[PDB]
């Protein structure tokens, strides 16, 4: 497990998994708060 | 001498250690990171399992693994699509009528407005009308609910992680040593009867069994919700009786040799079905049923473990004449010793077949209501074409490898492959000249119309009105086949295809073949793909035979096939190497299938597609390919400029997500004309300063920041070039083909 | 050592001949013939395509380019560790004895070798171009 | 006329313009004397080479990826 | 006002945009029945769709006589006309995400500077320290000041290595 | 130069036309510029000879081809 | 052998490939670089080389006016400069069928001819040309600066 954790770090994967989160957000972001084009 | 399996217990441990460890493979790359180049290294040299070690024992167990877990991967993206069609998809909708809905399998979420794409395919569903002629694929498969659908995804992702498990299984668990691998006569006896010949025979027996009884009741006009399930077929004789009333004798006929008793599923019709567009399904099974005999007699010729079969290496050997020296002795070991030869040959031959396969399909639709899906058929031909074009060009690249890694000059002295490398400036120079000759006598022809039209001389022409060209030896074939069934194969009751000529079969007031008549403009496009698919040949061929050595650099061997320029002297020696007759040999192969895409996307919907009316028929351009393609500009203003309304003006409709890619297919394009025209000299220093930009505030990356290799810089252009290129045209063909 | 003087009655190596060899500057500029004596008959690769049987004892190939000899030389030099010699014979039969033309391989320190294209100071301390300009003379000669 | 006019001009000039780098270029190898300016502004420009070319390569990125994210926006 | 850009909810184009786009989906909606999620999905883009041609309007968005909403950028036209939501706000938001990102990672980078080989900690992350640097740049603004005020933000510019003039 | 040249060309030429809406509106978008600038207008230009006969622009349309035949080479 | 084309150049002039007549074209006007170069020389030929310029600008411009005068529409032009469109030239195309000498019969001519871009009508209009012989006579002029 420590050289699977080792692996898990390695940027490519860190990468993958910090856009999906931050793509993911944004998507849900929108998915409740619809239609964004000024800040109100 | 024993054909006999031969395997290592628990050769490579199973660990994720070496996970931890990037570039564990490559003694170079071993040593971690300095500068940013390493990280495009380690996956540009990840799969070249010949220069991780020197055993051919290990590289052939790496490659052997490799390919079952490719097979994983298809089989994971097949069953994809079964699941796909199975939950998200308007098959079973499709079924009932599928004239007139179009098929659909892709479903968009409800966000960012994208919602758009999911457009009105017809039978209460709005999705993304797919091109991948699965629908109809299913249909001739007998599937009739997305339960047959879904078991079978089901099937497929199992299969996957069997493929995956094989794949460690026989790498870290029981590796085949070589002496399994190099069992040529072996693998060739089992993959011709055994997986060819039994792969068809099963089939068969399906297509005998539940896709002939099935695929008869749906054209008969049964509700496909009420036909009979497939194992009814099977097990109740009286139901199979009834279509086929050969099934009241049983097997009896086959055993006493009376076959002729069943040619009620196994006919020689030929054409196509009148009712669905697509080739008889009963002649199918009986074609399956027939390769099967063929292949499974193909599997007893070459020897194995006993005494009777032959000897590839004594067959090669025996074949000598008084003009090749010693002939092909010395070949064999080549092709059991290298896996750059045999792919070369490999690729070669499959990627020429995809392109047989896209010409074959589309002329003989062999799915139901395929042929009147233009869609379909159009995307079908494109892609087979493409696909098969790499493969070739591929070829051309693993064959320039093993020369330069691979030959050995002692093994082939007097052979037919050192006799040629010792004419290599004959072949190429009269390569060279016919290339120079077709070109002016193909594409020149086309300015002298261009000019000739263009000064109001339009009687000074090549065309059919004026001076003509027309494709006689083409046209002669066509009659001969289409008049073979009444003399050359009487046991067929019509032509194999209505392209050669005959009446046009129409399925829902749409023309599914419609005899192809060819022209001046015919003649002169054919002649086009001929210059061209020389051109292609001379740069990878040059590569091949000179990848070891040339009057310019009589050394290119000891440099390698990566390599960039011997130097700036010698006049400049830049892309001597053979991957670079490979990379300019892409190029060309895109020019060469281009212009064969347009030239079917054209011919067809001038001459072929449209809509059966009283008294003639309408087709999609008004049959204006003739008149208008013996000129470039009628490629430009009557093709390009005119087909590409629908992509520019898909905007604001399900057809949207194509105008939006047809530009981004333009912007990649474009985009790699930065790596194919410039230098790495301009972004080194360029970057040089950045860097200094970064250490003045302190934040320089510890890995040192360096330009693309000229090798990398090469690939990257050539990669977005063909990106961009094929994207524009899949956008613009598709979003044509399926608004009109 | 004695400069070798070219046998051009050597036996040549068994090559049944390639469209890859010499042409008519062979004859109107010039060319260049490679000498080696070998231990057992061999094949070799050829600097110019093709595969060839060396003889055993004295073995002499013609090529139309230095680099191609070389090649060749140090090919023998490797794969079959001999000590090849080149001339280049020029269209009036000048021979002219090209390598090592010392007796020892360029690589290797030999006294009695003279300095020429020696500049003694750091590539960084080059002159302008300007100091140079209109003296038709380069900065790094200069 | 107006519109074949000032493409003519707009074409004409920038080619110039590129003469005009051009020509400095070769002035900063054929014609430079590090040692005569020595602190003019002149010299004092390569001093900061770095600085000037990468602001222009900020300004640049800047409006790139603007100036064209709000074509694709839209 | 402004540029002679009426507000959305006083421009006649943008409500005929409303009743035109939204007959364009009450026409898709006839052709399914009433409780196919087909339809269920076209009824939910009409009031989506009604929904945000009211927020842009309510929001004082003024539009030209194309009838589409425009921005204004320069800070005394969008504070002193209520119109700050538009590109100023949103300026900063940018600014502070942007810093942040860029001070965490100038964190990072010169941490793993002399721990051992830094150039395996940028292919391998240490996903554990990159995590106890993420939330120490939501006060970067803060200590990069305090950082100018103090010569430490920059390097010494006899410690930069430069290209030959 | 090119984008300088085009907005000269498409701004003008919708004001010569009378539609400067066609402009206020195409050219927010970059598919407008295609669609409603270099394709439209190439409509007339591409038509100076074809099989059914030539007219005077006939040359320009011969250039045209002539340009992009350059421009590859 | 040495060849003469690349006289300034040696190195070309002593080239046995094709590249000296290339660089014998393109190192041409670099006198800076040619073999045996003095700054008072340079100068002195760039000097000439300028009054080389200015005769052709002189020449260009006189065959503009020759054109647009011997064959032209400018007086028709003048008269209704808002309908006449300007003739820059006649087209004698012996490669031309007759359908192209039909269509680019326009502006008001009696064979094939070129309207003009150049806007060197409106110009010459506004700076007090009327005639055919105002252009004629400035032609002259030119083409006596040039020589
Ligand atoms: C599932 C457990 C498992 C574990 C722990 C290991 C562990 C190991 N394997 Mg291995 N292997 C496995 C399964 C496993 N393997 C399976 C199922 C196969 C059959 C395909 C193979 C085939 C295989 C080969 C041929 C080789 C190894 C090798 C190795 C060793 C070093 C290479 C490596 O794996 O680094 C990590 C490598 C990766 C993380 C790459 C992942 C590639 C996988 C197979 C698929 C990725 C494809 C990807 C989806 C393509 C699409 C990308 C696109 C979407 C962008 C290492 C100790 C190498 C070795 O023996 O050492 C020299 C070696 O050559 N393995
Ligand atoms: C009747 C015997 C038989 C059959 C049917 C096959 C079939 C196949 N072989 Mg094969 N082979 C055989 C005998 C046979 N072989 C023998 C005797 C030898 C030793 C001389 C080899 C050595 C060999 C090599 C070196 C390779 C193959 C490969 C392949 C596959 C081709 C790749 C492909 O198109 O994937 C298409 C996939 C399918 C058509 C689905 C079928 C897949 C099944 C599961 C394969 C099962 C084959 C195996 C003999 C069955 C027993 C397995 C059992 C022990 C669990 C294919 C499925 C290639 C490969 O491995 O590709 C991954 C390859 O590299 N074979
Ligand atoms: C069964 C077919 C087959 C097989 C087994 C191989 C096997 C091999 N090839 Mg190869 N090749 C093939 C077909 C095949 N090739 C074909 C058809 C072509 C013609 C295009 C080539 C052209 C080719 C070249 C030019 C080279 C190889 C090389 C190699 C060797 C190492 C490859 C490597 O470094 O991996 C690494 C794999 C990668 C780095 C992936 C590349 C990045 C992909 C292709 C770009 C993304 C494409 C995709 C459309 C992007 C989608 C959009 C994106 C945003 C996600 C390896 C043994 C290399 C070699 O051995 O030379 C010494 C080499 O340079 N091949
Ligand atoms: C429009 C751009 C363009 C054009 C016209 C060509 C043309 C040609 N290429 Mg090429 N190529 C191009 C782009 C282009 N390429 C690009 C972008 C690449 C990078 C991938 C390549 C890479 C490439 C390679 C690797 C090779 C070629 C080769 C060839 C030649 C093939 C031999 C032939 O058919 O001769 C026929 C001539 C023509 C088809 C040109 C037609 C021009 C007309 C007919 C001439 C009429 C002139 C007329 C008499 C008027 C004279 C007026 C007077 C004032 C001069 C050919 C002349 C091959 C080669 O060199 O020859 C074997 C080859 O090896 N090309
Ligand atoms: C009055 C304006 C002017 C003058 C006097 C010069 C003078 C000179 N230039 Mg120059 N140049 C100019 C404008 C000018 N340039 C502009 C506007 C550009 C931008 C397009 C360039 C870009 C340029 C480059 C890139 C180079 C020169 C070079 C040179 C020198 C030798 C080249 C030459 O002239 O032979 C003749 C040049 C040609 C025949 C051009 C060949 C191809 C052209 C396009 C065909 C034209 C045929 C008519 C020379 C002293 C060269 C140099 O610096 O020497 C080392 C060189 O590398 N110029
Ligand atoms: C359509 C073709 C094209 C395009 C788009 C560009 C674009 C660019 N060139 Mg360029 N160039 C081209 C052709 C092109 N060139 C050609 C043919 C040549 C002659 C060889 C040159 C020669 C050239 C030089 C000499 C230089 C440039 C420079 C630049 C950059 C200028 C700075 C900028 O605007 O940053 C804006 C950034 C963007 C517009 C990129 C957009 C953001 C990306 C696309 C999004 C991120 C990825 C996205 C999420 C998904 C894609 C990746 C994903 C699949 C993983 C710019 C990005 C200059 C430079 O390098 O800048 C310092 C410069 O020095 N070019
Ligand atoms: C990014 C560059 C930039 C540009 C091109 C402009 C341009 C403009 N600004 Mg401005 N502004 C900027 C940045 C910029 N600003 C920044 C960063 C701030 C924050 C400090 C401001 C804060 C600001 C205010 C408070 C005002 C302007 C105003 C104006 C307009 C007229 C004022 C003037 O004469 O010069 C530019 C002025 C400044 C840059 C700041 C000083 C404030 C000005 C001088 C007071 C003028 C008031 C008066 C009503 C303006 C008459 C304009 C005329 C049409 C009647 C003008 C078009 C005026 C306006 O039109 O709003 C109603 C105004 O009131 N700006
Ligand atoms: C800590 C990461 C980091 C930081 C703080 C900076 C900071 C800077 N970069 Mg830079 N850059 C980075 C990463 C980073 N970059 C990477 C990974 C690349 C390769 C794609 C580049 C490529 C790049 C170029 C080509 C240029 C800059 C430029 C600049 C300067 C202009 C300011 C700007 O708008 O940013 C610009 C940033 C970009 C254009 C792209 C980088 C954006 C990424 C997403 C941010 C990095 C996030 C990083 C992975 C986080 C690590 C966290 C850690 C825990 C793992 C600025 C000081 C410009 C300059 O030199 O000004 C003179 C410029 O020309 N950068
Ligand atoms: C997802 C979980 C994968 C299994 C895991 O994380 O631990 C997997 C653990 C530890 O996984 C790795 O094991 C290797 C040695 O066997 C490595 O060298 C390391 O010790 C360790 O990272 O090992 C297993 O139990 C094999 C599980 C295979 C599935
Ligand atoms: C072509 C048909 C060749 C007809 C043919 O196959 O000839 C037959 C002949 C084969 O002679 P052999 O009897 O020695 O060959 C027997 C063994 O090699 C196995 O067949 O080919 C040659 O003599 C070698 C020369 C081929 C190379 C020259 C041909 C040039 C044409 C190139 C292709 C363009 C046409
Ligand atoms: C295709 C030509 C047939 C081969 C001729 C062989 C003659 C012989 O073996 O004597």
């Amino acid at each position: 497990m420590k050289n699977f954790t080792t692996y898990l770090s390695t940027a490519p994967v860190v990468a993958l998994a910090w856009f999906t989160v931050t793509a993911a957000l944004l998507i849900e972001i929108n998915r409740f708060f619809p239609d964004p084009l000024v800040f109100s | 001498k024993k054909v006999k399996i031969a395997v290592d217990r628990n050769p490579v441990e199973t660990s994720f250690e070496k996970w931890a460890k990037p570039g564990h493979f490559s003694r170079t790359l071993s040593k971690g990171p300095n500068t940013t180049t390493w990280i495009w290294n380690l996956h540009a040299d990840a799969h070249d399992f010949d220069s991780h070690t020197s055993d051919l024992e290990e590289i052939s167990r790496k490659v052997f693994s490799a390919h079952f877990g490719q097979l994983g991967v298809i089989f994971i993206w097949l069953s994809g699509m079964y699941f796909h069609g199975a939950r998200f998809s308007n098959y079973e909708a499709w079924l009932s009528d599928p004239v007139h809905i179009k098929p659909s399998a892709q479903v968009v979420w409800p966000v960012v407005g994208q919602e758009i794409l999911n457009g009105d395919v017809g039978g209460g569903f709005q999705g993304i009308q797919i091109t991948s002629g699965f629908f109809q694929l299913w249909r001739a498969s007998g599937i009739t609910s997305e339960l047959q659908l879904y078991t079978t995804a089901i099937g497929g992702l199992v299969m996957a992680a069997a493929m995956f498990f094989a794949g460690w299984f026989h790498y870290h668990k029981a590796a085949p040593k070589l002496e399994w691998f190099q069992n040529v006569e072996s693998m060739l006896n089992h993959h011709l009867a055994g997986l060819l010949g039994l792969g068809s025979l099963s089939w068969a027996g399906h297509q005998i069994h539940v896709s002939l009884p099935v695929n008869k009741l749906l054209d008969a006009g049964v509700d496909p919700k009420e036909i009979p399930l497939p194992h009814e077929f099977l097990l109740n004789r009286q139901i199979m009786q009834d279509l086929y009333p050969s099934f009241a004798k049983g097997l009896a006929p086959f055993f006493t040799l009376q076959w002729g008793e069943y040619s009620d599923f196994l006919t020689f019709n030929g054409g196509l079905n009148p009712v669905t567009g697509g080739l008889w399904l009963s002649d199918t099974a009986h074609h399956h049923l027939a390769i099967a005999v063929l292949f499974l007699v193909a599997g007893h010729m070459y020897r194995t473990n006993w005494g009777i079969g032959h000897s590839m290496k004594e067959i090669l050997e025996a074949h000598k004449g008084p003009f090749t020296g010693e002939g092909h002795v010395g070949l064999y070991e080549i092709l059991t010793t290298s896996w750059h030869a045999q792919l070369a040959i490999n690729l070669a031959l499959f990627g020429s077949l995809s392109i047989i396969v896209a010409h074959h399909m589309y002329s003989m639709p062999p799915y139901p209501y395929l042929a009147t899906d233009y869609g379909t058929q159009l995307s079908l031909f494109t892609h087979h074409n493409w696909i098969g074009g790499f493969c070739i060009v591929g070829a051309g690249a693993h064959a320039a490898i093993f020369m330069v890694r691979d030959y050995d000059p002692t093994n082939n002295y007097n052979n037919l492959l050192d006799r040629v490398i010792r004419h290599r400036d004959a072949i190429i120079s009269h390569l060279n000249w016919v290339c120079i000759f077709l070109g002016f006598h193909s594409f020149g022809l086309y300015i002298h119309n261009d000019t000739m039209s263009a000064l109001g001389r339009p009687q000074d022409m090549f065309s059919d009105t004026a001076i003509q060209l027309q494709p006689v030896f083409a046209q002669w074939i066509q009659k001969t086949h289409f008049l073979a069934p009444q003399l050359t194969a009487p046991t067929a009751l019509a032509a194999t295809s209505a392209t050669w000529g005959g009446d046009v079969v129409a399925v829902g007031g749409k023309v599914a073949m419609m005899p192809i008549s060819l022209g001046t403009s015919d003649f002169l496009v054919h002649h086009i793909h001929a210059f061209t698919i020389h051109v292609t040949v001379l740069i990878l061929l040059k590569g091949v035979l000179f990848a070891r050595s040339s009057r310019l650099i009589p050394d290119k061997a000891n440099l390698g096939f990566r390599f960039p320029c011997d130097g700036p002297g010698r006049g400049g020696t830049c892309q001597v190497s053979a991957w670079d007759h490979v990379f300019l040999g892409l190029f060309w192969m895109y020019n060469s299938l281009s212009i064969a895409i347009f030239h079917f996307s054209w011919k067809m919907q001038s001459d072929v597609w449209g809509t059966v009316t009283a008294s003639g028929v309408s087709h999609i351009t008004g049959g204006n390919f003739a008149q208008s393609a013996n000129t470039i500009n009628g490629w430009l203003r009557d093709f390009l400029w005119a087909q590409s309304s629908q992509v520019i003006q898909s905007y604001g409709s399900a057809l949207s997500a194509y105008g939006l890619m047809f530009l981004g297919a333009h912007f990649v394009w474009a985009f790699s004309l930065m790596f194919l025209f410039s230098g790495r000299g301009y972004w080194q220093e360029l970057i040089e300063s950045i860097i200094w930009a970064h250490s003045k505030l302190k934040v320089a990356p510890s890995i040192q920041p360096r330009a693309l290799s000229i090798t990398q810089g090469r690939a990257v252009g050539v990669a977005h070039y063909l990106l961009g290129g094929i994207a524009t045209t899949w956008s613009f063909f598709l979003a044509r083909i399926i608004a009109v | 050592w004695t400069e070798p003087t070219l046998n051009p009655d050597t036996p040549s190596p068994i090559f049944g001949g390639s469209t890859g060899g010499l042409l008519r500057k062979a004859q109107v500029e010039e060319f260049y013939v490679i000498t080696w004596e070998s231990n057992k008959e061999q094949i070799f690769e050829m600097p110019t395509g093709g595969a060839a049987i060396m003889r055993k004892g004295p073995n002499l190939l013609k090529f139309a380019r230095k680099e191609q000899c070389l090649a060749l030389t140090t090919q023998l030099r490797t794969k079959f560790k001999f000590t090849p010699c080149f001339y280049r014979v020029y269209p009036s039969g000048e021979v002219q004895y090209l390598h090592p033309k010392d007796g020892v391989y360029p690589e290797k320190v030999n006294a009695g070798r003279p300095g020429v294209n020696q500049n003694f100071r750091r590539i960084g301390e080059n002159v302008n171009p300007i100091k140079v300009k209109f003296t038709g003379n380069g900065t790094m000669d200069i | 006329t107006q519109a074949s006019l000032y493409t003519h001009h707009q074409y004409i000039a920038g080619f110039i313009m590129c003469g005009a780098f051009a020509h400095g270029a070769i002035f900063w190898i054929r014609d430079y004397d590090p040692e005569q300016n020595k602190g003019n502004v002149l010299a004092r420009m390569l001093d900061h080479k770095e600085a000037i070319i990468s602001h222009l390569s900020w300004v640049s990125l800047f409006l790139g990826f603007h100036t064209l994210g709000l074509y694709v926006h839209n | 006002d402004i540029a002679g850009l009426t507000p959305c909810s006083e421009s006649a184009a943008y409500a005929k945009r409303l009743k035109n786009e939204v007959k364009g989906l009450n026409k898709r909606l006839k052709n399914y029945e009433a409780d196919s999620a087909p339809a269920i999905a076209l009824k939910a883009t009409i009031e989506r769709t009604q929904n945000r041609f009211a927020n842009y309007a309510k929001a004082g968005l003024l539009c030209g006589a194309d009838g589409l909403p425009h921005l204004i950028s320069d800070p005394g036209l969008a504070l002193k006309y209520g119109h700050a939501g538009e590109v100023f706000i949103p300026t900063f938001g940018f600014l502070y995400v942007a810093g942040w990102i860029g001070y965490v990672g100038r964190l990072y980078l010169n941490m793993v500077k002399g721990e051992a080989k830094p150039t395996e900690k940028e292919i391998i992350i240490d996903v554990p320290a990159a995590l106890r640097l993420t939330w120490q740049g939501a006060t970067w603004p803060v200590q990069v000041v305090a950082e100018l005020r103090a010569n430490t933000l920059t390097e010494k510019a006899e410690n930069i290595t430069i290209s030959p003039r | 130069i090119g984008w300088v040249t085009f907005y000269f060309h498409w701004k003008h030429l919708t004001l010569w036309q009378g539609n400067v809406s066609q402009f206020d509106e195409s050219s927010t978008y970059l598919m407008g510029w295609l669609r409603d600038y270099l394709w439209l207008n190439s409509s007339q230009l591409i038509n100076g000879y074809n099989p059914f006969g030539m007219n005077s622009l006939s040359v320009w349309a011969w250039i045209f081809l002539f340009g992009h035949l350059v421009y590859a080479t | 052998a040495t060849k003469l084309f690349p006289k300034f150049s040696q190195g070309l002039a002593q080239d046995p490939t094709t590249r000296r007549i290339w660089f014998g074209l393109a190192v041409a006007h670099d006198f800076e670089s040619h073999d045996g170069m003095t700054e008072e020389n340079l100068y002195q030929k760039i000097f000439a080389s300028h009054f080389g310029q200015l005769a052709i600008i002189f020449l260009w411009t006189s065959g503009n006016l020759f054109h647009v005068a011997w064959q032209g529409n400018f007086e028709q032009w003048g008269a209704d400069p808002i309908h006449v469109r300007p003739i820059a030239h006649a087209i004698w195309d012996p490669h031309f069928g007759q359908p192209a000498v039909e269509a680019f019969t326009r502006g008001g001519a009696s064979g094939p001819v070129n309207i003009s871009t150049s806007g060197v009508y409106q110009w010459w209009y506004t700076i007090g040309m009327r005639t055919n012989q105002d252009l004629y006579v400035g032609s002259v002029f030119l083409a006596l600066v040039s020589a």
